[PDB]
């Protein structure tokens, strides 16, 4: 009916972390998929032989962040390694969608916030090879507990349970 | 606007809090999100000057008392901060009444704005003849005929000189005993003053939008209402504005029922549908019957932002806020007779509220029946005019590339409107077409400074009446019945034989 | 017996609209203009002949070139930034004409490549301090639609309705 | 209306900054200077037209060449060692100019390729004891950004709000 | 924002071994990822139906070093084969990051030390092929117990645990 705006690209997001009480200013170039999965059970109404699906046991799957391993990542390594040691502490992931050309980010809407994440894997070095040419990749797996949306004119994620 | 300057008058470094006041919504410059209200206020701050109004408080502070206060309040309530309101205070022209006492013979003179007219009286003269001679001299003088108008007052021995330019300073004086001068000025404006303000106050550079005169329509009589309707029709259909006007019924005591409203609308004429008529006065929360126009316009501008600019000021989804009831209950049959005649009814639906249940113009042209089409055409025209304003007064070099550039700009603007959704068609090729290159420009006209552009558009339509044709099926044969009937209906629509027939009541 | 001579390869004027600005510059080279159908293969089972099924239309990339001249800085700075705005598009206007010198004789509308995105901007094709060729500005555009409504022939109408 | 003639392929002067070293040598050949948009494909679901989505900008590799001459040993030894320092970057300066002999007419700023890394250094293109061509120093650079801030034309400007 | 210090490459690390009481001067060419893996369980707070992840049972995954099998590696073979025979002997892995151009390494920070590693696999010859041309690969799999860093001015693997 009308083609007004281009869609978001796969490069159209900025990823930041809050590790415990530390507001880490480093950015992550890659993030894995973001979902709300429903574990399912099968049932019948007894009046047919069709298998129905019963949603339950919501889960937000693992999110893998990755970036280029650079000096100044020692604070990142130590903070991610130590965050799980404090039962009160957990990681927050801020994803800001945007329509950046170069360094010309134009963010619209709020940020998708993965709230209450626990570290499951910290990989400062993905691989070593004296003949390899790729950039060493810092990797970090996180298990989020909730997703919300904060700031901005557009709310991306809102859960219903409580009204 | 506010919420940002709180920490300006603090020199100390640190963190403070200020409890967040209200923030204004800035309204953009889309050609059709403004409403111009022509009203009167004895406080003549902005005589014949369209002034932006931020809110009802600003209106009261500037213009003080005015019969348009209720309409302004309704407009702001329904617009909810969207759209702009421009008030035009009607200027009352100066008046000078000269009574010619007798036919005394002698030489006298009449002064108007420093221009003196010598008048000579001989034997056989009369008061009426002297007054007529003065009127003729003033009206046939090359200077005064444009500044003022001279007519006969309530007596043949009286002459009334009315300023033809209300804002300008008008002065008169006499040199002769028979002539007795008196200064006068209607403490309230008249239909002629309203007509002048309507015809001579709107700069085409002004944002397009709606035009309303609720005070005039509520106060004036039938003849004056017709005159003001003609003035608004001429304004909106003028080749330089192409705006839309909202006409209201007279006082309900006069237009008691729907038949009288139909008669008044029938008297009203709008060939191209620039004027749209509404009838029931909207009794507000303070229980005052306020002419519909302002409320409708407020809702329209709000709807334009939310629903869309191709959406007409109507619907149950977009009701009217700030009111509680209608001054008259329109029946279904009354509305059935009225709506085809161009009367847009306002109804108190239960479970919806006060809703405008009409979107038709006063035109007899079937192509511009709905006000949405009129607004779409006005938006197209005004967008193009604003775009070309920057192209006016541009040299036409050897390349003649300015005509090509104008076609480029037209294509860009019409594509923007297409994305906005004003056209019927899945593609721009279905929506619009332009022709403004040098092949249609004539050098003879170019020498005078004329450029011709030709544009074709296909405005979107609306849903007015929805017809449900559903058949009651016996148990078991639903699938076969549906297959057969659907085959028949699809075939008829495909081959174009669906329309062939007689329309039933 | 030919009554009307055919179009030459030089018989077209090319112009650009980049966002909300109209460019006054002309382009001296444009690549092929196409409507391509991506094809699948199938069979009716009645025979072993391979049948081709059209689908997934696409208008292939168009490469415009011109002589890199002063006044092209504005064009560079606009073609670089057009993609930054998701609302902005590049529109290409091709007017066929019969020109001898500067005496173009247009007939018919103009082919309009609408909703094009920049994929490549090459202000300088190459540098050779002892070369003699004119420097060639180049631009690659990915059009999304083609129309024509600027004249009296309309040689690119879709099957719309 | 032929007034200002366009730039010739020889209308540019090329210079280098190698780390903290400013080299006074000039380069007589440079490849195309470009901004490339790597493109993805998508659909709106309302049609079978393929749409192109730009992203992942990259400025492609630039190959500079000059005549291998005495006094190039320090240039070689700097180009070898640039990458050894993770904080050392090559900076390429291209000045457009209307050159006739040694008479230059610079206009506008200088296009600067910033934060370039060395990908290849070839002091000798080839050896042929009976060849007659001039030996050509070559050097390939991967740039990371293009700007311009001298002069008065600002050839290249990024949207920066 | 501004890329001031170019990130580490996967060839930007030098790997050394300490086999028991023996300090081996041989340098290795490859190494797998270095991680701190958290085993995880699932739980619920009862007052909702989201699956929450509980970290636990830390583990440092197996690391596979590889080099080119060259003469003089027989001592390395024997030491790696015999190290596990002594319950007191351990294998220590030293990883020094560095920005080597050629032989021009410039180290920064200390070295990531995998402490108390046990040999899990020793493969002097990855395969034999009389038509093959690849260099024969020596491989060694190690199971580390701890990770730290002590020989420089960054210390990018500080745990809060050890004594």
């Amino acid at each position: 009916m009308a083609v007004s705006k281009r869609p978001f690209s796969i490069n159209s997001f900025a990823v930041n972390l809050n590790i415990g009480n530390f507001v880490d200013a480093r950015y992550w170039s890659k993030c894995s998929k973001i979902e709300k999965t429903y574990n399912t059970g099968e049932y019948s109404d007894g009046q047919s032989n069709i298998i129905y699906t019963l949603p339950g046991a919501i889960k937000y799957p693992e999110v893998v962040l990755s970036k280029a391993f650079s000096p100044g990542d020692e604070e990142l390594i130590n903070r991610l390694i130590a965050v799980n040691s404090d039962p009160i502490a957990w990681v927050t992931v801020f994803i800001q969608p945007m329509y950046r050309d170069g360094y010309y980010n134009v963010p619209q809407g709020g940020k998708i916030i993965l709230e209450f994440c626990t570290v499951a894997r910290a990989t400062p070095i993905n691989e070593i090879d004296t003949i390899g040419s790729n950039a060493a990749m810092f990797e970090c797996a996180l298990n989020p507990s909730r997703i919300r949306s904060d700031g901005g004119n557009i709310n991306w994620w809102s859960e219903p349970a409580a009204q | 606007m506010t919420n940002f300057l709180n920490g300006v008058n603090i020199g100390t470094p640190g963190a403070y809090a200020f409890y967040q006041t209200t923030q204004s919504r800035p309204i953009n410059v889309e050609p059709f999100r403004t409403c111009y209200m022509v009203g009167f206020a004895s406080n003549g701050v902005n005589k014949n000057v369209p002034t932006r109004i931020s809110n009802l408080t600003d209106f009261t502070n500037v213009y003080g008392t005015s019969a348009s206060t209720n309409s302004v309040d309704l407009f702001f309530k329904n617009s909810q901060g969207f759209g702009n309101l421009y008030f035009v205070n009607v200027a009352i022209p100066t008046r000078y009444q000269i009574v010619v006492t007798a036919a005394t013979a002698g030489s006298y003179s009449v002064t108007v704005n420093g221009v003196t007219k010598a008048i000579t009286v001989v034997g056989g003269a009369t008061t009426t003849t002297i007054a007529a001679d003065v009127i003729s001299a003033i009206n046939n003088d090359t200077v005064l005929n444009k500044e003022v108008l001279a007519t006969v007052g309530g007596t043949s021995s009286t002459v009334v000189i009315t300023s033809k330019k209300p804002t300008n300073t008008t002065t008169a004086a006499v040199t002769g005993v028979i002539f007795t001068l008196t200064t006068t000025t209607g403490t309230s404006p008249s239909v002629a003053d309203y007509v002048y303000t309507i015809n001579n106050t709107f700069d085409p550079a002004l944002e397009a939008g709606f035009v309303i005169a609720p005070e005039a329509f509520s106060t004036f009589t039938k003849s004056d209402r017709l005159s003001i309707q003609v003035a608004l029709e001429n304004l909106c259909s003028a080749y330089r504005y192409q705006w839309a006007a909202l006409i209201d019924s007279g006082a309900m005591s006069e237009i008691s029922n729907t038949d009288r409203a139909i008669a008044e609308a029938a008297t009203y004429n709008s060939v191209q549908g620039h004027c749209s008529y509404y009838y029931p006065y909207l009794i507000n929360l303070d229980d005052q019957q306020v002419p519909p126009s302002a409320a409708v316009a407020g809702m329209a501008l709000y709807r334009f932002v939310i629903d869309g600019f191709a959406e007409p000021p109507a619907g149950v989804n977009f009701p009217l806020k700030g009111v509680k009831n209608v001054a008259y209950k329109v029946t279904w049959e009354e509305q059935n007779v009225a709506n085809p005649e161009g009367v847009n009814c306002i109804l108190n639906k239960e479970n919806y509220g006060i809703v405008v249940w009409g979107a038709r113009t006063l035109s007899a042209d079937p192509n511009i029946v709905f006000i949405s089409t009129r607004i779409i055409l006005n938006i197209v025209i005004n967008t193009l005019n604003r775009g070309y304003d920057f192209d006016i007064f541009n040299s036409v070099g050897g390349t003649a590339t300015v005509l090509d550039n104008i076609q480029r700009k037209t294509n860009t603007l019409l594509t923007t409107l297409y994305q906005a959704g004003l056209f019927y068609g899945q593609t721009t090729s279905e929506a619009f077409s332009v022709l403004g290159d040098a092949s249609v420009q004539v050098p003879s006209l170019l020498q005078q400074g004329l450029v011709n552009m030709f544009i074709w558009v296909v405005p979107s339509t609306i849903i007015e009446r929805l017809i449900i044709n559903i058949k009651q099926t016996a148990i078991g044969d639903l699938e076969a019945t549906v297959a057969l009937d659907t085959a028949a209906l699809q075939s008829s629509v495909e081959e174009g034989t669906a329309t062939e027939g007689t329309a039933p009541v």
